[PDB]
Parts: structure tokens; C-alpha cells; sequence
């Protein structure tokens, strides 16, 4: 009794038994994190109510047009816009208005619908489910891992069976991990600790277990925990052992009381398990205004639409 | 089951049959239990779940819907007319020492508009505009703060604490539980003598398929419905409306079973083995496992629809006519005037 | 019975300060605001220079200082989604106050009795449990 | 015109000729929507506890 993987290369051996604990192997790896969400916050925001806005951007201008029958349209616009918006610049100024009157029927709705609207970008920043992990080890971390700029170089057990399980499954991972394999797992941890290490590949298990053992638990596992390779810890036993059909009677004796979960109780406790929350982001530098810089420039370009246009109209 | 022809403890149903030998094996969700292995082969176990309860999914709280207005049941129009008040006393502070224009323009100094009008000659009535404009700010800052205040931080917690709830260790006539009939479940409560605590009830409310289970709690008549979870949270993840507890009750393996003295399991198992290493599992999977067809529990709750808003822009629409019918009086004013 | 143990030390105040975030996109946001400043003064040059700056300023700073609209209306156009780009500035500037005042702190308490750092202890961990007591 | 630059003004207010103090509204930069903004986020602290 140790902790066997269960596998082909030991069952044409020696003869296992029924697997007591389901384990299987997984990355850790150490993250830092923060709100990462770029500028498509705003997708509660739909923009269906938006030109909801902008065809109130004309009708009131039609009466305004019977304001002008008692200083034109197109100069209003942008004040209905600033109205939109919090103005500031000076604007218009109307002789007859009762469209004073319908600014009082705006009922500024900067203070309605802005407000609600940093308020909903507040709730965001309460609830953003942020991830940095790479499921899907098919990803080119672990495929092109030179096509970064990072040199992505992992480690693993060498005396293991579970980078022969790799040599036997991917291609030439292993060799990838010839640059250097790490015998010692708190080695390992406190490797990928000084950022030594990129990502430590091992069983999940034990990994968990040492998560949880962990006091700054930023050193957690792919997604939830979910496993890629699942196998089951086994007993080596002599084969042709009578005995051993009644141990395994007796194991399903074992799961039939559920003493197990207070044998797990025993270690499995003072973990902070406690993962999907969200960490402060200080000066946090996110560069989405970028993607509305895209919008920015794409309005220089249709400015510039506007230019030539009009100078082909001048020679009209 | 036992008998009570002779005392003859039978497996009932498909079990019995493969035990009289009218198949040689089974593949199903083949629960493990230790009375199934004094008779049966077993191998390894293909599958790794857990037992899990599948109850309803709470109702959302609020959206865009009849929705929360401003607060202002109360103090609406009452500091209306405050600001009709503050506007007559300045303008009797400029009457011994500009009347309608100075309504609108109190109005503007509380909306944050810039109306017509400056400060007054007396600077005690430009004194009195500043603490009103701080007034006004504290106004607006109350008003991001209630909104503040219903998004969010609340949510009704009616969930389950686990296996150890009371709900279920001392049931009342508020909680239904299923626990379908011939499985393997219902063995491991008969086994557990602190489960007396009413066995019972799960027995008079024991249902037979388990879509009428699913059924009932759509049709809020089954409080809980425990299965294991490799069928739970896939069909949860699929079909909406319905969440899982989360908390695996029981750890638990799928199998297959054969009968006695057949030499084909030392093949079998490794190419359960054999699919495991190729990922072939993970085929299963890729090609019916991954498409989860519902939403996530992140209920995050910052989502919003924007369609009820129009009732605002109806009180504009009326506005619009109202002004309509005010340039229409105007015009007979300058008739009279 | 009971454990006491030291109360953890306060995160933030007035204290060395969380600041506005803008070590980056400080500076080079106002350089773009004289980007923005003078290709409208182009856009008024074939078709204001010094003061178009400092209004571009204030639009920045939501003030009103001197100057208006440009006589082409697509420099109007380029200033309106120029106040949108302030107004989701300032959304922004609002929404990161929220991310660092509430929600977090560290989680350094005890589970109870059952804790494994009392029930595995380790070196990093130290009980008293007095002479001559009944515990 | 100060108190309002503290505040979120709306009346119309003076237009100096000869400023500099023009440039000293950008040295006030502006304290309303430092300030405001701060105190409100405060007052969804409170609300929040």
C-alpha cells in the first residue's frame, strides 16, 4: 500500500484492486489576477434603447421647428446631445422657447440613466467571474510554446509514471520537459513560488491537498479541478490471492457505512476552498480604452470621409 | 427482495434475469454495492460521480420589469413646492432692497440646468442658492446611493446546508423526497439506522420513473429528488429552471457487471483502461457531455434589460402634447396680452 | 471556552494612498487631447489654435471655458463622441473607486475547534493552554 | 462662482478678461468630480454597511 496509479503497465504484472479514491492528474500552476473585462462591460447596456435615445433626438426638433415659426435645426443637435450627456460648453440660447419647458419634461436624464449606468458598471465591478487559467491543454502552452515570448519549459517527476504516460500519449511533451524535471515536490512549489517554474504537472490529488495546505492560495489548479487523466488508487496484491475478492467485499463494506468522510475529515479540513471571488485591482491598467481609441480613430477616418466629400462638393 | 413465498431473497427485476443468466452483461449506470459482489463480476469502474439533490431553481429577483421607480412616494412634490418656496423668498429678498423666470430657474438649479437667470443682487439670496445647490448634490447623491442600495448585496438564501439538514433529518409535510423505487440508494438508507429518522416518508412518497420525478418538481410537488450526479448536472446544465445542491452526498463509481467465470474481464477492464488512454472517454464527452445548454450560477447577477424604460419616454410623449396645448395658450395670451 | 488571538491590521485609509490609477494612459491621454485639439483645427484650416486647446481641456474637464462649436459640423461631431470618451472616462473613474473600497479583505480567521492547523499543527503555530488548568 | 466650481454648476457665472485663472480651474481640476464622486462612493460604502 502506497499511492499506485492504476495502469496497464503495472496490471500485466501484479493484480490490483477496487480503486478507494478516484484521483487523476492536473497543473498547478501560481496566478496573479485582477478585473480584466474589456470595453464590452457595457453589454448590459443594450444598444436597442440607444437609438431609442436618438430618435428623441428628433422628434422634440420638429416642434422646435414651430418654436422657429415664431438658431436652426442643425445646430441643436449637439446641444441635445451635451443634454444627453453632462454638458458643459456654452450652447443656444431660444427667444420663445417653451422648449425651455421640455428640457424640464428631459427631466435630466444624464441624472437618470447615467447614474443608473455607472451604477449597474458598479454591480459589474462587484460580479465579474475573472479567469486566467488555460483549460484545454491543446492550447499552444502546450503545443507552440516557443511561438510566445516566454520559453515555456515545465517539469515534472522524472522516476514517475506519469510522464511515461506522457511519452506514451502527446508526442514529445517529456522532451519538452527535458530542459528541466523537478525530484522534490516543495521544491517544485516553491519553484513555481520564485516564478522558476511555469506550470507543474502532477496528480491532482495531492495537489489539491497541498492547495489547501497552502496559506496564500493563489497556487491552485486548472478550472475547477477537473482532471484530464482519471484513474483510482489501487492495492498492489499477489495474484491468484484468494483473500483478496473478500478485501474487496470489505472495501464495499467500508463505502457502505460512509466512515470514509471522517477519515477524509481527518485532513481534508482547513482549505480555502472558497474560490470564485474577486481580488482588488489597483492602477489597474487595462487598455480597453484602446478598443474605444479603435472607435476614435475609425471617427478621424469617417472625418476625413466627411473631408473629401465635401471638397468633391465644393466642386459640385 | 425478499420473498415471502419460502424466504426467498430475490433480486428483483433485470439483475435476477442476468443472475438466471438471460444475458451475460449489462452496460448501464451500474451503481456498486456490496450484496451486488457476493454474486456478480465486476470491473473497473468506468464512470466517477457522486450523489447529488436536483431541486428548483429560484425565481430571479428584479429586472427591467414592474420595476423600482425613483423613492419619492413621499417628499416628491412637497420639495417641488420648496423649490416654488425658495424661489418666492429670494425674490422678496429682491423686492425691498424676475418672478416667473425666477421659478424656472430654481427649477434649473435643481435639475442642474442653465436657465436664463443669474445670482440675485443680495449676496444672503446667492448664499441661499449655494446651500441649495448643495442641497441638490446631496439630493443626487442620495439618489446614486439608493440605487446603490437595490442593486445589489441581497438575495433571498433558501438553499440547502448539505446532508445534515433538518429539513430532511426531521421532515415535516413541507419537504417531499423521491428516492426511486429498486435503487441503490434506497439499500443505503435501509442500512443506515440514523436514516429511520423518517425512512418512511421516503417510502410513501417513493415514485417510479425518474422524469416524473424531474416532472414533480417542475410542478413544485417534490422538494428533492437525490440521484447521482453525472445525470443530474448534465440534464440540470441542459434543461434550465433546475439547480444541483452542489455537494456530493455519497462517493460513487459506475462499473459493468458480468456474471461469474467469464475470462473476458482481464481484457474488458484494460480496454476501459485502453479508452482512457487515448481519451476516447473524452470523445464521449466531446460528443455528448459538453453541450450545456443553460446559464451558469453566477446569478453574475450585473445583467440588465433595457425595455421598460419607455415609460419614461411616454411621460415625454405627454409632455409633448402638453406643451402643445401650452404653446396654444400662449398664443392666446399674446391674443390677450 | 474560547481562543483569542490579535486582531488583523487595517487595509486602507487616508494613509500612503491609493491614488488615481493612471501611471499609465496619464499623460498620453492628454497628449491626445492636443491630437484632438488640432486635427479639428485642421479641419477648421481649409475649410482658435492656442484657445482650442485649453477647450479641449475643459471638454476634458467638463468646464466652460471660451470657446464653442466648430463651423464644420463633423468637428461637432468628433467633440460629442470626444464628451462620450470623458463621460465613460469618468464612469470608469467612479467604477474603480467602487473596485477598491469594498468587497475584499483577507480571510485569516479560524474555522473552529476542527481547524487542522490546531488538530496537524506545525511549527508556524503556538498554543498556550496555562498550568495548572482544567483544559 | 466658486462654491459652484466646487459644486456641479449651471448658472451662468463671469467671464474674466484678462485670466490666468482660466488656467488655475485646470488647477482646480476639477474637485467636484474628485471629490463628488469620492463622497458618493462612500455613501454606497454606508449603504452597503
Amino acid at each position: 500500500v502506497g499511492s499506485l496509479t492504476i495502469n496497464e503497465e503495472r496490471s500485466e504484472v501484479v493484480d490490483f484492486s477496487v480503486p478507494f479514491i478516484e484521483t487523476g492528474i492536473s497543473v498547478m500552476v501560481s496566478r496573479s489576477n485582477g478585473t480584466v473585462s474589456p470595453s464590452a462591460f457595457l453589454e448590459p447596456f443594450s444598444a436597442c434603447v440607444w437609438v431609442m435615445m436618438f430618435v428623441m433626438l428628433l422628434i422634440v426638433s420638429a416642434v422646435a421647428v414651430f418654436v422657429f415659426e415664431y438658431v436652426t435645426i442643425g445646430k441643436a443637435i449637439w446641444l441635445l446631445w451635451g443634454l444627453v450627456f453632462n454638458n458643459s460648453v456654452p450652447v443656444q440660447n431660444p427667444k420663445g422657447t417653451t422648449s425651455k419647458i421640455m428640457v424640464s419634461v428631459w427631466a435630466f436624464f444624464a441624472v437618470i440613466f447615467l447614474a443608473s449606468y455607472t451604477a449597474n458598471l458598479a454591480a459589474f465591478m462587484i460580479q465579474e467571474e475573472y479567469v486566467d487559467q488555460v483549460s484545454g491543454l491543446s492550447d499552444k502552452k502546450f503545443q507552440r510554446p516557443n511561438d510566445f515570448s516566454p520559453p515555456f519549459r515545465f517539469g515534472t517527476v522524472p522516476n514517475g509514471s506519469t510522464e511515461r504516460n506522457i511519452r506514451n500519449n502527446y508526442a514529445e511533451m517529456h522532451a519538452y520537459m527535458g530542459k528541466f524535471n523537478q525530484r522534490g515536490v516543495d521544491d517544485a512549489l516553491l519553484s513555481l513560488k520564485t516564478g522558476k517554474l511555469d506550470a507543474f504537472i502532477y496528480d491532482a490529488a495531492v495537489l489539491n491537498y497541498m492547495a489547501g495546505r497552502d496559506e496564500g492560495c493563489k497556487l491552485v489548479t486548472i478550472g475547477s479541478g477537473k482532471v484530464f487523466a482519471s484513474t483510482g488508487y489501487g492495492i498492489a496484491i499477489q495474484k491468484d490471492s484468494g483473500w483478496k475478492r473478500q478485501v474487496d467485499l470489505a472495501i464495499l463494506q467500508l463505502f457502505g457505512d460512509g466512515e470514509m468522510e471522517e477519515l477524509e475529515a481527518l485532513w481534508l479540513t482547513g482549505i480555502c476552498h472558497n474560490e470564485k471571488n474577486e481580488v482588488m485591482s489597483s492602477q489597474l491598467d487595462i487598455d480597453n480604452m484602446a478598443g474605444v481609441f479603435y472607435m476614435l480613430g475609425a471617427a478621424m477616418a469617417l472625418s476625413l470621409i466627411t473631408f473629401i466629400s465635401e471638397h468633391l462638393f465644393y466642386w459640385q | 427482495e425478499r420473498v415471502q413465498n419460502s424466504n426467498k431473497k430475490e433480486w428483483n427485476g433485470m439483475m435476477g434475469e442476468l443472475l438466471s443468466g438471460q444475458a451475460d452483461m449489462i452496460v448501464a449506470p451500474l451503481t456498486i454495492n456490496n450484496e451486488r459482489a457476493q454474486y456478480i463480476e465486476f470491473s473497473k469502474p468506468f464512470k466517477y460521480q457522486g450523489l447529488t439533490i436536483l431541486v428548483k431553481k429560484e425565481i430571479p429577483r428584479s429586472t427591467l420589469d414592474s420595476f423600482m421607480q425613483p423613492f419619492q412616494s413621499t417628499l416628491w412634490l412637497l420639495v417641488g413646492l420648496s423649490v416654488h418656496v425658495v424661489a418666492v423668498m429670494l425674490y422678496l429678498l429682491d423686492r425691498f432692497s424676475t418672478l416667473s423666470s425666477a421659478m424656472w430657474f430654481s427649477w434649473g438649479v435643481l435639475l442642474n440646468s442653465g436657465i436664463g437667470e443669474g445670482a440675485p443682487r443680495s449676496f444672503s439670496a446667492r448664499i441661499l442658492g449655494m446651500v441649495w445647490a448643495g442641497f441638490a448634490m446631496i439630493i443626487v447623491a442620495s439618489y446614486t446611493a439608493n440605487l446603490a442600495a437595490f442593486l445589489v448585496l441581497d438575495r433571498p438564501e433558501e438553499r440547502i446546508t448539505g446532508i445534515n439538514d433538518p429539513r430532511l433529518r426531521n421532515p415535516s409535510d413541507k419537504f417531499i423526497y423521491a428516492t426511486v423505487k429498486q435503487s441503490s440508494v434506497d439499500i443505503y438508507f435501509r442500512r443506515q439506522v440514523e436514516l429511520s429518522t423518517m425512512y418512511r416518508h421516503m417510502e410513501k412518497h417513493n415514485y417510479e420513473s425518474a422524469a416524473e420525478a424531474i416532472q414533480a418538481v417542475r410542478d413544485n410537488k417534490l422538494h428533492a429528488f437525490i440521484w447521482d450526479s453525472a445525470v443530474l448536472e448534465f440534464e440540470a446544465s441542459q434543461k434550465c429552471d433546475l439547480v444541483t445542491t452542489g455537494e456530493l452526498f455519497f462517493r460513487s463509481g459506475f462499473g459493468i457487471g458480468m456474471r461469474k467465470d467469464s475470462p473476458w474481464k482481464q481484457q474488458v477492464s484494460l480496454s476501459i483502461l485502453k479508452s482512457h488512454e487515448n481519451g476516447f472517454m473524452e470523445d464521449l464527452d466531446k460528443t455528448w457531455v459538453r453541450y450545456q445548454e443553460c446559464d451558469s450560477r453566477s446569478n453574475a447577477p450585473a445583467t440588465l434589460t433595457c425595455e421598460n424604460m419607455a415609460g419614461v419616454f411616454m411621460l415625454v410623449a405627454g409632455g409633448i402634447v402638453a406643451g402643445i396645448f401650452l404653446i396654444f395658450i400662449e398664443i392666446a395670451y399674446k391674443s390677450r396680452a
